[PDB]
Parts: C-alpha cells; sequence; structure tokens
C-alpha cells in the first residue's frame, strides 16, 4: 500500500548524467518532503538532499551545483538527476519520505554504475575437482556491467552452492566464482553444469565441470 | 485539628469516578498529597478542595490536611488490572534502618494475599506490610541492596508491580549526617522565611548549630529518635525579613569523629525582579538545513506566572510548543529548531512574566542559501537578450560562459568566451528572504552547436543553468 | 557536520541474547535520533525515531534510549530475523548516519575446508591464469589467505570475496583469486595458498605443481 517505487539499474560513463525516478503510492504525495540517500558498495548511508512540499531544495554541500531534485505532482513522481558523474558516484540510490526527524518510507533502491568500461559478456571456465566430499565450480570472468545469475543443474542443485559476490578488477571488468561441494563417489555418475546468465550482453552459457 | 469531608478514615472508588476531598478549618488549611497533575486544587480562606473527574489507580494514597497555626483520609482507586501504585522506584537507607518500599495497594480487599518478591525469591529478609504505606524491610542489611517487586493475588494469580530498587548504605564513621533546607532562598524585604538545619547520627552525642555569616544563632533545638537514628532539628523562622537577614547560612554538625558544614545563601531583594539574558547574539545567521537552539536564561522572583515563545517572523505563523526548559529562581528556556526550512527564518520572541512585570527577548534569524540559477531568452527593446536570475543568501555573483556543443557544464576545452558580472542588478533584497540578482547578456547572433551557461557563487556554494536554443 | 559514532562495529550474539548498540553524536542532537535496520540487498527500515519512539509494526523487543549526545538501541531477546546491520541517524542538522553495527550469529568455531584450483586449459589459451583458493564453511569470519608462487609470497595480484553468513549452519565461505599472465604462470612450478584461522593451530597449505595433475 504505502510505497515509493524506484526506476531500474543505470550504467553511465564518467562525465555523463543520470536521472533516477521515484513514484509514490498509498499516501498524499504533496503532503511530505522527499530525500535521496546513497550507499556505495560495502559502505554506509549518505544523505544527498531534500525537496520540500513547496518545490524548494536543500542539497548536501558535497553535491551542491551537481545534483537536481524535482517532483511531478500529477504523476506523484520524485526525480533526482546527478551530473558530471565519476567512479565514486557508483552506489545504490534511495529516495525516502522525509518527515524531517526520520525517513519512514524508503524506495527499493536504484543501482548506478559509473565506469569507462563497455558491455562485455563473461568467459566461463571450470574449477575442476582434484581427488569424502569434493569441491568443483565455475569461474565467471571478465564481464560488464553487473549482475550475473548462476545456477547449478538448472536449479536442481542448491545444497552446498556458494556464489560469491563479484569482484571489480583493475581492468574495470568483474569476476566471480560459484562453487559446490558434492560427494567424491558421484564424480563418475552425476553431471554438473553451471548455468551462467548475463542479460546486459545476452550471454547464456552452460558449462560442464568434470575432473581432468 | 482540621475537618475532612468525607468524614471517614478510608475511601474506595472505581477507576473513572469523581472524587472530592474537602478540608475545612477555622483559618487556612493546607493539603499535601502524592499525585499531580491528577488532582485539581481549589483553596480559599477557610478551606482547600482536592478534586478529580476521572479517578486513576495513581490517585491511591494518604491525603493529609494541616492547619498552619492534622487530619487524613486514604483513597483507594480499585483498578481491576492495576493492584499497585508505586510512588518511587528508588529507596535509599543506611544499614540497620527500616526501609519502606512504597507499593500502594489499590484494593484493601487484597491485603492478605500480598507478598514481597526479589527479582525471584530473597534470603533471610524480615518484612511487614501496610495497605497505606507499602512493605517495610526491618533493619536493612547490605546484602538486601537489590531489585524487589510487590505481588498481589488477583483471581488466584500473582500480579507484580514495577521494580523498586533498594540501596542499603554502609554506616561508616564520620561527623553527623547534615541537612539544610532550602539549598537557596530569595525573599523581598518584609516577607517571611524558614531555614531548617538538621543533623542525624546513630549515637545521641553530637552537636549541631546554625551560623549566619560566621555568627552562631540561638535556635532552640528539637531532639528526636526516628528510624534507628537520633535527630536534632533547628527551625529558623523569620517573621519579616530585611537586608540584615541576607547572607551565608551554615549548618554545622560535630561529634568525636569530626566537624562538618553545609551552606546556603539567603538573598533579600527590595522588590520582585525578572531578568532575561542570552549567551547568544540576538542576530542569528545559519545555513538552510542546519539545526539551531535559541536559549534564554531567566533569573526571577517570585515564580513566573507565565512564559512562551512566539514566531513574529514574516512567514506562516506556525507557533512553538519545540520549546523545552531546564533549571527555583533560575531557568533556561530552549527553543529547538531542527533542520531549519526557509519559512522558519524571521523573528522569535521569548516572553516571561511574574509579579514584577513582563520581559521579552527577540531573536532575528536569517538563513543562508547557495545560489539557485534560472536562464531565459527575452527581447529588451527589440534586441535578443539572455536573462540570468540568481537567488541566494548572501548576495551571489554571476558568470556567463559560451562553449562549443550541447552540454550541462562548459569545460575548459569547449569554452569559447567568459563574461564576469560580480555585481549584477539587485532585483529583490527583502529581510529574511534570498537576494535575487539579474544579469543580462545581449547576444547579437546565436549559433547552433553551442550552449550559454550562467554560474553563480556566494560563500555558501554554487548554482548553474545552461541554455541551449 | 554532526558525526555519529557507533559502538561496537561488529557484534556476535545468539538467539535469545540481549543486545545493546550505542551511538555518540559529536554535538547535542536533543532526541532527534532514529534507528534503522538493513539486511543485504534490501533498503533500510525504520525501527525507532524521536530517540525512544517505536515505529508502526516494530516488535516490542526493540527499544531506544538517549538524549543529547549518547543514545542506545536495545534488542531484549534476539530472534533469527534480528541479525542485520543497524544504523543510528541524527536529524537535528543535515542528516548523518553512524558507520553501522553488524549483528551476526554466534556459533561454535569451525575450521575451513581448503581447496585450490589450477587454471583451466581453456583459460590459458586466452593468455591469462586464474588460480582459485576456496575456504569452505568456517566460523568466525576472520580468516587469512596468502599466496605463494615458489616460496615467494605475493602482493597485489589477488582479490578475495566472502559470502554472507549461512542461513542454515551460520558459516562463511571465502574465495581468493590469483591472477597472472600465461607468460608469468609458466615461469613458475609450485602454486600454494596458505590459510590462517582460529579453528587451526597452524596454517594449512593446499598446493599443486604446474604440469603435474
Ligand atoms: C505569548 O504571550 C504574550 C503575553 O501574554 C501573556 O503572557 C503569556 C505567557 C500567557 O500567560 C498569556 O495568557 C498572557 O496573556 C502574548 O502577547 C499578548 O497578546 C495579547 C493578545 O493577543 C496582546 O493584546 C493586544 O494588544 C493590541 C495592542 O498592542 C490590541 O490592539 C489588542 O486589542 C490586544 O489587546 C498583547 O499586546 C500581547 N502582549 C505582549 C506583551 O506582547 C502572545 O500572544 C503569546 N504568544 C503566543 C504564541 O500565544
Ligand atoms: C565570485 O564569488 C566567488 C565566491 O566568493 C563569495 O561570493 C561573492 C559573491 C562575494 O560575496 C565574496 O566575498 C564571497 O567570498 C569568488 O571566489 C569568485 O572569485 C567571484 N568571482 C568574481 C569574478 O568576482
Ligand atoms: C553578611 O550579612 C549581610 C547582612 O547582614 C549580608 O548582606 C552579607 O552578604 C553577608 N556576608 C556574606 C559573605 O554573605
Amino acid at each position: 500500500q504505502v510505497q515509493l517505487v524506484q526506476s531500474g539499474a543505470e550504467v553511465k560513463k564518467p562525465g555523463a548524467s543520470v536521472k533516477v525516478s521515484c513514484k509514490a503510492s498509498g499516501y498524499t504525495f504533496t503532503s511530505y518532503d522527499i530525500s535521496w540517500v546513497r550507499q556505495a558498495p560495502g559502505q554506509g548511508l549518505e544523505w544527498m538532499g531534500v525537496i520540500w512540499t513547496d518545490g524548494g531544495t536543500n542539497y548536501a554541500q558535497k553535491l551542491q551545483g551537481r545534483v537536481t531534485m524535482t517532483t511531478d505532482t500529477s504523476t506523484s513522481t520524485a526525480y533526482m538527476e546527478l551530473r558530471s558523474l565519476r567512479s565514486d558516484d557508483t552506489a545504490v540510490y534511495y529516495c525516502a519520505r522525509d518527515q524531517r526527524l526520520y525517513f519512514d518510507v524508503w524506495g527499493q533502491g536504484t543501482t548506478v554504475t559509473v565506469s569507462s568500461a563497455s558491455t562485455k559478456g563473461p568467459s566461463v571456465f571450470p574449477l575442476a575437482p582434484s581427488s569424502g566430499t569434493a569441491a568443483l565450480g565455475c569461474l565467471v570472468k571478465d564481464y560488464f556491467p553487473e549482475p550475473v545469475t548462476v545456477s547449478w543443474n538448472s536449479g536442481a542443485l542448491t545444497s552446498g552452492v556458494h556464489t560469491f559476490p563479484a569482484v571489480l578488477q583493475s581492468s574495470g571488468l568483474y569476476s566471480l566464482s560459484s562453487v559446490v561441494t558434492v560427494p567424491s563417489s558421484s564424480l563418475g555418475t552425476q553431471t554438473y553444469i553451471c548455468n551462467v546468465n548475463h542479460k546486459p550482453s545476452n550471454t547464456k552459457v552452460d558449462k560442464k565441470v568434470e575432473p581432468k | 485539628i482540621p475537618v475532612i469531608e468525607p468524614s471517614v478514615p478510608e475511601l474506595v472508588v472505581k477507576p473513572g469516578a469523581t472524587v472530592t476531598l474537602r478540608c475545612v478549618g477555622n483559618g487556612s488549611v493546607e493539603w499535601d498529597g502524592p499525585p499531580s497533575p491528577h488532582w485539581t486544587l481549589y483553596s480559599d480562606g477557610s478551606s482547600s478542595i482536592l478534586s478529580t473527574n476521572n479517578a486513576t489507580f495513581q490517585n491511591t494514597g494518604t491525603y493529609r490536611c494541616t492547619e498552619p497555626g492534622s487530619a487524613a483520609i486514604h483513597l483507594y482507586v480499585k483498578d481491576p488490572a492495576r493492584p499497585w501504585n508505586v510512588l518511587a522506584q528508588e529507596v535509599v537507607v543506611f544499614e540497620d534502618q527500616d526501609a519502606l518500599l512504597p507499593c500502594l495497594l489499590t484494593d484493601p480487599v487484597l491485603e492478605a494475599g500480598v507478598s514481597l518478591v526479589r527479582v525471584p525469591l530473597m534470603r533471610h529478609t524480615n518484612y511487614s506490610f501496610s495497605p497505606w504505606h507499602g512493605f517495610t524491610i526491618h533493619r536493612a542489611k547490605f546484602i538486601q541492596s537489590q531489585d524487589y517487586q510487590c505481588s498481589a493475588l488477583m483471581g488466584g494469580r500473582k500480579v507484580m508491580s514495577i521494580s523498586i530498587r533498594l540501596k542499603v548504605q554502609k554506616v561508616i564513621p564520620g561527623p553527623p549526617a547534615l541537612t539544610l533546607v532550602p539549598a537557596e532562598l530569595v525573599r523581598i524585604r518584609g516577607e517571611a522565611a524558614q531555614i531548617v538545619c538538621s543533623a542525624s547520627s546513630v549515637d545521641v552525642n553530637f552537636d549541631v548549630f546554625l551560623q549566619h555569616n560566621n555568627t552562631k544563632l540561638a535556635i532552640p533545638q528539637q531532639s528526636d529518635f526516628h528510624n534507628n537514628r537520633y535527630q536534632k532539628v533547628l527551625t529558623l523562622n523569620l517573621d519579616q525579613v530585611d537586608f540584615q537577614h541576607a547572607g551565608n547560612y551554615s549548618c554545622v554538625a560535630s561529634n568525636v569523629q569530626g566537624k562538618h558544614s553545609t551552606s546556603m545563601f539567603f538573598r533579600v531583594v527590595e522588590s520582585a525582579y525578572l531578568n532575561l539574558s542570552s549567551e547568544q547574539n540576538l542576530i542569528q545567521e545559519v545555513t538552510v538545513g542546519e539545526g539551531l537552539n535559541l536559549k534564554v536564561m531567566v533569573e526571577a522572583y517570585p515564580g513566573l506566572q507565565g512564559f512562551n515563545w512566539t514566531y513574529l517572523g514574516p512567514f506562516s505563523d506556525h507557533q512553538p510548543e519545540k520549546l523545552a526548559n531546564a533549571t527555583t529562581y533560575r531557568h533556561t528556556f530552549t527553543l529547538s529548531l531542527p533542520r531549519l526550512k526557509p519559512s522558519e527564518a524571521g523573528r522569535y520572541s521569548f516572553l516571561a512574566r511574574n509579579p514584577g512585570g513582563w520581559r521579552a527577548l527577540t531573536f532575528e534569524l536569517t538563513l543562508r542559501y547557495p545560489p539557485e540559477v534560472s536562464v531565459i531568452w527575452t527581447f529588451i527593446n527589440g534586441s535578443g537578450t539572455l536573462l540570468c536570475a540568481a537567488s541566494g543568501y548572501p548576495q551571489p555573483n554571476v558568470t556567463w560562459l559560451q562553449c562549443s556543443g550541447h552540454t550541462d557544464r562548459c569545460d575548459e576545452a569547449q569554452v569559447l568566451q567568459v563574461w564576469d558580472d560580480p555585481y549584477p542588478e539587485v532585483l529583490s533584497q527583502e529581510p529574511f528572504h534570498k537576494v535575487t540578482v539579474q544579469s543580462l547578456l545581449t547576444v547579437e547572433t546565436l549559433e547552433h552547436n553551442q550552449t550559454y551557461e550562467c554560474r553563480a557563487h556566494n560563500s555558501v556554494g554554487s548554482g548553474s543553468w545552461a541554455f541551449i536554443p | 557536520d554532526i558525526q555519529m559514532t557507533q559502538s561496537p562495529s561488529s557484534l556476535s550474539a545468539s538467539v535469545g541474547d540481549r543486545v545493546t548498540i550505542t551511538c555518540r553524536a559529536s554535538e547535542d542532537v536533543n532526541t532527534y535520533v532514529s534507528w534503522y535496520q538493513q539486511k543485504p540487498g534490501k533498503a533500510p527500515k525504520l525501527l525507532i525515531y524521536a530517540a525512544s519512539n517505536r515505529y508502526t509494526g516494530v516488535p516490542s523487543r526493540f527499544s531506544g534510549s538517549g538524549s543529547g549526545t549518547d543514545f542506545t538501541l536495545t534488542i531484549s531477546s534476539l530472534q533469527p530475523e534480528d541479525f542485520a546491520t543497524y544504523y543510528c541517524q541524527q536529524s537535528f542538522s543535515y542528516p548523518t548516519f553512524g558507520q553501522g553495527t553488524k549483528l551476526e550469529i554466534k556459533r561454535t568455531v569451525a575450521a575451513p575446508s581448503v581447496f585450490i584450483f589450477p587454471p583451466s586449459d581453456e583459460q590459458l589459451k586466452s593468455g591469462t591464469a586464474s588460480v582459485v583458493c576456496l575456504l569452505n564453511n568456517f566460523y568466525p569470519r576472520e580468516a587469512k589467505v596468502q599466496w605463494k608462487v615458489d616460496n615467494a609470497l605475493q602482493s597485489g595480484n589477488s582479490q578475495e570475496s566472502v559470502t554472507e553468513q549461512d542461513s542454515k549452519d551460520s558459516t562463511y565461505s571465502l574465495s581468493s583469486t590469483l591472477t597472472l599472465s600465461k607468460a608469468d604462470y609458466e615461469k613458475h612450478k609450485v602454486y600454494a595458498c596458505e590459510v590462517t584461522h582460529q579453528g587451526l593451530s597452524s596454517p594449512v597449505t593446499k598446493s599443486f605443481n604446474r604440469g603435474e595433475c
């Protein structure tokens, strides 16, 4: 019922601008102020500014001159545009209902990726088992932007699966691993295939992981 | 002795009921009861009335009436869910003193099923119970310094009160325990004053005296023995005070284990006063979005009969309530203004009044704003002109940039020309508002692959607006 | 700006435990303090506002206290949902947040099962070698991985990643990747990852010899 729904993930080049939307429902939109809060990967929360019910704005000193907050009374939509983007602007952007003394309702967040990199599909390499229980996996390397989805045996294998957070390489591409621990006896009977999806580049790869 | 109405030793009412306790005397009568603001006190020449329209379990207690120059009634408000009215959650006594845990039973009918619990069962504790006063732990030991609860059997089930913390202090050697009431006193020449200096000890041998500016007073002492302690009280009654009574009063107590002293200052004034001050300048300037606290210090005698905060300021008159206070002859009044919005700029007046008159202190709050920039294309006397409007506080400057290509911000590489306007035309400069400045740039011919940016700056920040035709 | 200092930065507790998180403001913020709960991939959720006021639908086990500069958040009896990150926020001046307090499940020590993966032949054909070291299902989070390429320890050619604490067994897993060129990988023979953990008396070395299979 009482919600703020944000626009989808964005990928930009340094120097570009991004305009994020935030649509209200379940309450009189024009009766409350709207704040934008950002969170960088693995970091804390940072308030960016407020737009009051009158149309006025108060921006965080660090973003002053570079950020614009607007509202559309007719569509109950709040907007936030951030210009002259840089790498350190890569964060999750939230709009929240500003009751001055607290932020009671929050949007689901909008991921914004600022990079000089270009859309690139991953390369899936096996992590073959060596020799009770054995570990095998996949190396999903050199892709841009995030995310990648990884499944084992098209959802049939879930127990003991570990898909690690993506790591950002110096190259600007991402890399991750998905591992699974199975019994040693099953290595000569069972077939293990990791299913890797990268929607941004339309890469759908199914890689069979077997011992050397 | 004064007379109470109803003329009964105890009274039982249900929650919600109307209670009226009227005391009548030959002269003036004075009530002293535990709860407020529950009771509405009306008092005339011969009587005093304690009244309530909605009885609460918190109204349970003993109400004593005295005629200065005693009678009591106990009220029980039988709350079917609240058997206990806890007067204090902290009780402090010395070792071998009786400790009263003020658990007030709301139904006298409940007394025989009542028990003291230690949050839960205690060790070697001797206690008695009073329906009017609560539990008494006899000759309190150091080990009995714990958190207790009062149980009442209601419908065959145990119902606990809120915890009462007992602190039993070790009785160490030293001079007799001192008391001096009041801690401070202010009186107008001709009024009456009472200064009470008392001392207690576990031994009867001790001396106590009240000294005025290092000159010992001839106060007759009232020696007593109460709660495993000997007490000596010195009541100083001054019928009509004068500038000769003013000064340092010291309560001095001594025994074979030392000499002790405590002091108070008695101020005598010629008439009622009310002085208002602030550590803060009355002229305030803060950036929009910042929090501010406006503090006034009030030294007043007699007590204030009224005080408020008023927004006089130019915008919507949303009035304070916001307002908090700490400290009684000294008070600090603080108006809290968190994350200041632009309509909160203006004048805030603090007013206080007492028998001496009224006083006010008015603060002027101006807000700082980074520049907000707007660019439009217009025609002034047939000539094509770019109009840049910049708003902010303090007054901003303006800069124009022409650059190759369509962009949000002209970069050093793309910039073709720069015009500086440090002091543009002042459009609006009203108090508690943003200053609006205007710069006009006549452009003879405007090309396609180019944008005109207007940047404005002040001490608070920068604003920008790029125009692409 | 007003700094909000949170204590502790990390907290391990069990279901049923009473937990206290403190927050200190660099200046007086009256009672304009709020508490937020954030779980991975989710937005923050308001718990407490006005220093001690519980928000709608928030269980009674959550409580707030404080005035001026020192504030506390108390969770009286931990439930499995309560394990998350908690932030304090001041709203007296420009809104600012504390760095966070991570509340995780205290469990018994479990040593990691170490696995090393040589680079695939498919990868080496592109001209790069990724050597992976897997540290499987361990407790606590604190583990160390060192890479050794012919008894020479390595600086600046590896990246590591850690999973969130397991919803079932409450353990962690780590993956470290050593990246070398095909030219550099073929200059050496012995590739080893050396693991340090509380569940281990001495570092565990899992290794391979390039060429040998
Ligand atoms: C804050 O309080 C002041 C003073 O009022 C008095 O003290 C308060 C603490 C309370 O105890 C009050 O009950 C008490 O009255 C208020 O200001 C006063 O308000 C009155 C009525 O609004 C003013 O009277 C008017 O005066 C003009 C001439 O100036 C006449 O034309 C009108 O017909 C009318 O009589 C009075 O001047 C004013 N007093 C002072 C000293 O300024 C104030 O309104 C109140 N603020 C809020 C927020 O309620
Ligand atoms: C424009 O202003 C910049 C910021 O200075 C502040 O704002 C101006 C309006 C004055 O009030 C000044 O005293 C403040 O410190 C300056 O750094 C900049 O040099 C100014 N530009 C020109 C061309 O004068
Ligand atoms: C001494 O007493 C006089 C009044 O008799 C008073 O004004 C004065 O302040 C006292 N001295 C001190 C040090 O308080």
